[PDB]
């Protein structure tokens, strides 16, 4: 099998290139690894080049993917931008061929940000509508809200865009108390925070 | 015939390369008060021809207020079939059951590192009958230590990870649930596990008066079923004949008790034979708040002398021990603090001399602060001095106050404080700040001003350790009341191999010589300040022996013209093996051509190999082939034949990735 | 016995993506050779996909989806490309519910799927490729 080095890749602004580890643990296997970067909307974008785009991995061999930068400093410097790093592993074999695409997040993080990453998750606020819940995110970071419980019931994870809001379904009988967890840069759930309404 | 977890077959171990070696460690001390200059140069030679490992040590001293002294020489080797080694020449004994002595002769000892990481230490084997196919799950402290599926019939699991004291392994088959508690003593062995240290030669000691007699110190620790561990030995020599025998046991919940009786017929330099005995107990108990009680008792009978005492000079030269009780308690108060209560006691034959050595300690990890309170009562009846020392160490990292994303260099700094009260009026405190400075975290400043309380002279220090890509250096200054020392040391390592001489950081046994021709100044991953030379070779200071290491080149630091084929390589080295991990550094323009043929993009998967410059690349999609190391001209061969020409303007060299479009024939 | 000094250990631990391993090696699902009405299905063929070497935190929030070349006759069935015509490959979940292809990722440590031939008729060699995309939230 093939497994990526990290679940999310933080790209600092101005850095020439970033690396992502592609591992293979099966000795008797040949995998053609194809890679590309999509924009936030799932459309292929040529602003980030992943080299080598296509290469073959024989045996227990792991390579490093060099994510080159081609934006020419056009993304906003006051908020993060989200990109989707895609890695497809074609097995170099009436049969059905299965190719796995391990899509991960790729945050383009500008150098100068007011809020530190750790002190940004707790700044998320809440607003309870009649049958929907709105999450205000004044921090310039993308926030991944998981394990979102509104009372005794569990809601669906929402990815709140920076300086924006998202909406999730909210049952009418759910308790007023709201608690949430956020996934940090390392892919580990932060300690439980209480949800202060607005 | 199931293999153990993490098993590297003995067919993948690399003996190394026929390469030389030279490790030098200079040191200087320009004390000022009349100023005396010191210099202690240290040379460690080597020559790894074939599978043998010749070594050598040499020191040169100097004093301003010139003598080459030889120290050691040995030809170590690894005998893979017997899972052992051969330390022909100088060396020292393990001294596990006996007492360690330095010798000059052959030694054939079993090596534990050659076994996988799983079959190390003590961990009981799990037997039993599992009717039909099931899934055994070893439950311990509510954790799945070992989760596997078992075929019908009896099953043996011997790869349980050594978890120290811990608790009980509740085996959960699927459903006869039987528990297997276990404890450990350092001298216990797994089932079927054997060790031996057959030795010979002379007895070499630093003292001048001691003689150099022949001796034969053989040992053996054969594990048995049910946890018993029969271990014996024989330190037979010319005038000293010992026969150590012992038997350990894993009693499960009750703990583990190791007993060994040692009879030694010694002939002291007065030509007076002295028969004796010696009985040693090691008791280990755990999880009684988790009081880890360790008791060690060693009784002796008058006339029992170790080999170090029967090797003295004759009568014209110029109080054997009776019992040594050691008690150790480690209680964890909470999830941060751990209280230590060590203990020691001793008697002597014919005298009431009692050498008590009681040591307490309270170590805490309050948030970032790691404050340690310590207590010591070093008591010797010969001096009748309590020597009570109450020390308080503190450690306040600067990250506790600074931001997390701050670019300031202070983020690596970490303050400190070492209060040291002697309970006699003498007080000593050193309040200093240390941490790394340079961008690559090489340089380490440690300015630590200090004061002493009755003299009242302040004690200043400022060490500057630099762990560079060629050799460590440090210019450490030290100021006191009337002493103004100024250290200056230079380390390094030279590795003269087949392709040339390459300098590097001080070698630590196993080394890895990375060969990357054409790539200059590329940092290797997970190593502080290790960079390739101008030729492209670098020397890794250390690599784990008999394991699978990982050597990688940080692609960020590579030049704008160098692209690597495989940026990660793994090496499995034998002990003392200069293993070569080689990378191909393709130098040239990285161009991403949109290859087309008959106004249709080439099929996905088509191979494109250049002609003028060696390069290759598969066509990703729509004809975007990523060719590295290509010159400003040349042709490409498309095979899926077709040949395409491209012409790069001279401006292409500046651009990191020069995209072009070439129509194939 | 003399006091030493403070020693600080530094390092960072990062998570990793679950490595994908099918029970049938080389990620190949054999279907064998090749319907009174259009839409009838053939003998079921099972294959398993194991998400191993990852913690249960990541493996629970992985969004699974399917992509593939939609058949010309049936947009919701994988096309088979001497080649059998008017047929395709359909994917059914463990519960027996059809899994539409080219759909937004949905939240599903081991995943069982069944591949069945669906008629959209001539026999022949039928080869299809499926993209199994895992979004790591």
């Amino acid at each position: 099998g093939v497994a990526l080095g990290a679940t999310r890749v933080i790209y600092p602004a101005g850095q020439k290139q970033e690396q992502l580890a592609v591992t293979n643990n099966d000795e008797n296997s040949t995998y053609l690894i194809q890679s590309w970067v999509e924009n936030a909307d799932g459309v292929k974008d040529g602003r980030f080049i992943v080299t080598p785009p296509l290469f073959a991995m024989k045996g227990k061999k792991e390579n490093t993917l060099r994510i080159l930068d081609a934006t020419n400093n056009q993304l906003p410097q006051d908020r993060e931008s989200l990109f989707w790093m895609n890695v497809k592993a074609i097995p170099s074999m009436n049969t059905l061929q299965l190719a796995i695409i391990s899509r991960i997040k790729l945050y383009y993080r500008p150098a100068k940000l007011a809020l530190p990453p750790d002190q940004a998750a707790e700044k998320l606020r809440f607003r309870r509508s009649a049958n929907s819940l709105t999450l205000i995110n004044p921090t310039p970071y993308y926030l991944t809200v998981t394990e979102l419980n509104a009372g005794t019931r569990v809601l669906e994870n929402a990815l709140v865009p920076p300086m924006g809001e998202s909406t999730v379904k909210l049952p009418s009988d759910a308790g007023s108390n709201i608690t949430y967890r956020t996934i940090n840069d390392y892919g580990a759930l932060t300690p439980k925070m209480t949800g202060v309404m607005e | 015939s199931n293999r153990a977890r993490g098993y590297i077959p003995p067919e993948l171990w690399d003996p190394g390369i026929n390469a030389g070696l030279l490790n030098y460690n200079f040191s200087g001390n320009s004390v000022q008060n009349g100023n005396s200059h010191y210099a202690y140069l240290n040379l460690q030679s080597g020559l790894n021809i074939g599978a043998w490992r010749l070594r050598d040590n040499t020191t040169w001293s100097y004093n301003s207020s010139n003598k080459w002294q030889h120290i050691n020489t040995w030809l170590e080797r690894d005998i893979i079939p017997l899972r052992s080694r051969l330390t022909l020449g100088d060396g020292y004994t393990q001294g596990d059951i006996f007492d360690g002595i330095n010798f000059r002769g052959a030694q054939l000892a079993s090596d534990d590192n050659m076994l996988p990481d799983s079959q190390r230490g003590f961990a009981p084997v799990i037997h039993g009958i599992a009717r039909g196919t099931a899934q055994v799950t070893i439950k311990q402290n509510g954790y799945d230590i070992y989760n596997s599926t078992v075929p019908p019939g009896p099953f043996t699991i011997n790869d349980i990870y050594a978890a120290g004291n811990s608790g009980d392994l509740q085996v959960t088959i699927k459903t006869q649930i039987f528990t297997v508690p276990y404890s450990s003593v350092p001298l216990l062995q797994r089932e079927g596990h054997t060790r031996y240290s057959i030795t010979a030669g002379e007895y070499r000691s630093g003292n001048a008066q001691q003689e150099k007699p022949r001796f034969f110190q053989s040992t053996l620790l054969h594990g048995l079923p049910a946890g018993w561990t029969i271990y014996g030995g024989t330190q037979l020599a010319d005038r000293y004949r010992a026969f150590n025998f012992g038997i350990g046991k894993n009693m499960g919940a009750l703990g583990a008790l190791s007993v060994d009786m040692t009879q030694a017929n010694s002939t002291l330099p007065d030509d007076s034979q002295h028969d004796g005995q010696s009985v040693r107990f090691l008791y280990n108990k755990s999880l009684n708040g988790t009081n880890i009680q360790l008791v060690g008792y060693r009784y002796s009978t008058s006339g029992y002398f170790n080999f170090a005492d029967t090797t003295y000079s004759r009568m014209n030269g110029y109080y054997n021990k009776r019992g040594k009780l050691q008690l150790t308690v480690t209680q964890q108060l909470g999830r941060t603090s751990t209280l230590y209560l060590s203990g020691s006691h001793q008697t002597y034959w014919g005298t009431s001399n009692v050498d008590e050595q009681f040591q307490a300690g309270l170590n805490t990890a309050f948030e970032d602060i790691n404050w340690t309170l310590s207590y010591s009562l070093t008591k010797n009846a010969w001096q009748k001095g309590r020597d009570q020392m109450l020390a308080l160490n503190v450690n306040i990292p600067f990250s506790h106050w600074l931001r997390s994303d701050s670019k300031s260099q202070w983020r690596h700094a970490s303050a400190s404080y070492s209060m040291s009260h002697d309970l006699n009026g003498r007080m000593t405190n050193l309040a200093g700040v240390y941490g790394t400075l340079l961008e690559d975290n090489n340089l380490s400043y440690s300015v630590q001003t200090g004061y002493a309380g009755g003299n009242s002279g302040s004690t200043g220090y400022a060490t500057l350790n630099y762990r560079g890509g060629y050799g460590n250096a440090n210019i450490g200054y030290s100021h006191s009341d009337d002493i103004k020392q100024l250290y200056y040391g230079v380390s390094g390592g030279v590795l003269a191999h087949a392709n040339g001489v390459t300098l590097g950081q001080p070698l630590n046994d196993t080394v890895v010589l990375v060969k990357a021709p054409g790539a200059k100044d590329a940092k290797v991953e997970n190593q502080t300040g290790v960079r390739t030379d101008w030729r492209g070779y670098a020397v890794l200071p250390y690599a784990t022996e008999y394991r699978e290491n990982r050597v990688a080149l940080d692609t960020n630091t590579l030049a704008d013209n160098v692209d690597l084929d495989n940026a990660v390589a793994n090496v499995v080295p034998t002990r003392g093996a200069i293993v070569r991990a080689e990378f191909k550094a393709r130098v040239g323009i990285k161009l991403l051509m949109t290859l087309t043929h008959n106004n249709k993009p080439l099929p996905f998967g088509a191979m494109v190999t250049s002609e003028s410059s060696q390069s290759s690349g598969i066509v990703a999609d729509n004809g975007q082939v990523y060719l590295s190391g290509m010159p400003l001209a040349g042709k490409v061969q498309v095979k899926w034949h077709c040949v395409a020409n491209y012409q790069l303007p001279p401006e292409s060299q500046q651009q990191l990735l020069t995209q072009l479009s070439a129509e194939c024939r | 016995t003399l006091p030493g000094g403070n020693m600080q250990f530094q390092g960072v631990i990062i998570a990793e993506t679950c490595r994908i391993e099918a029970g049938d090696k080389q990620m190949t699902v054999n279907m064998g050779q090749i319907f009174h009405a259009v839409g009838e299905d053939s003998a079921p063929v099972p294959f398993v996909i194991h998400l191993r070497e990852c913690s249960t935190v990541v493996s629970e929030r992985v969004g699974v989806a399917f992509h593939g070349v939609a058949d010309g006759k049936n947009p919701d069935v994988l096309s088979v490309g001497g080649i059998a015509t008017n047929i395709g490959v359909a994917l059914f979940d463990d519960e027996g519910n059809l899994v539409p292809i080219n759909r937004p990722p949905a939240n599903w440590t081991s995943l069982h799927f069944i591949a069945k031939y669906r008629a959209t008729v001539t026999g022949g060699i039928a080869n299809a490729q499926a993209w199994f995309s895992l979004t790591y939230q």
